[PDB]
């Protein structure tokens, strides 16, 4: 259900890697990386997911605008069949 | 049930055969069957079946990337219940790799 990844603390890649984990539910053993978050999103986590990522540049030129990539498999889990609603606020 | 889910296992049958196991359906045939994730309910939809079988993008670049090869992966060690951290990956040119810490470093193991 309501995630809300604030991307003014987003430190880096790994603070990202920490807040969905906490945020989504996703499993202790979480591999923290692509992948990992792939295979979270398509087979571990509970649906309907509504994910709200504010202040998305912000986190983009501070994680190296590698928090792109991380939208980009929200999107194409969503493509797959996923239940998941982004809110780019 | 017939099941072959080890990593030797599995590996060696990749190998011999060039095919996975038939204990091994893809997320979209489980999906289909009534495998909700988060319930954690393979075995009673699909008794004795895995998850395997699904395209592996490779998206951290780990893995021998090259024009043609594409990658798939499928669950080492399942039995029942919520999935764990280990996987088998196989490429379309049979190289093969494997992972116990959910994707964080993979071995060559054949």
């Amino acid at each position: 259900k309501k995630a809300v990844i604030n991307g003014e603390q987003i430190r880096s890649i790994s603070d990202l890697h920490q807040t969905l984990k906490k945020e989504l539910a996703l499993p202790e053993y979480y591999g923290e990386n692509l992948d990992a978050l792939w295979d979270a999103l398509t087979g571990w986590v509970e649906y309907p997911l509504v994910l709200e990522w504010r202040q998305f540049e912000q986190s983009k030129q501070l994680t190296e605008n590698g928090a792109e990539s991380v939208l980009q498999v929200f999107r194409e889990a969503k493509a797959e069949g996923a239940d998941i609603t982004i809110i780019l606020s | 049930a017939q099941v072959i889910n080890t990593f030797d296992g599995v590996a060696d049958y990749l190998q011999t055969y060039h095919k996975l196991p038939d204990n091994y359906i893809t997320k979209s045939e489980a999906q289909a069957l009534g495998w909700v994730a988060s319930k954690g309910n393979l075995a009673d939809v699909a008794p004795g079946k895995s998850i395997g079988g699904d395209i592996f993008s490779n998206r951290e670049g780990k893995l021998p990337g090259k024009s043609g090869r594409t990658w798939r992966e499928a669950d080492i060690n399942y039995t029942s219940g919520f999935r764990n951290s280990d996987r088998i990956l196989y490429s379309s040119d049979w190289l093969i790799y494997k992972t116990t810490d959910h994707y964080q470093t993979f071995t060559k193991i054949r």
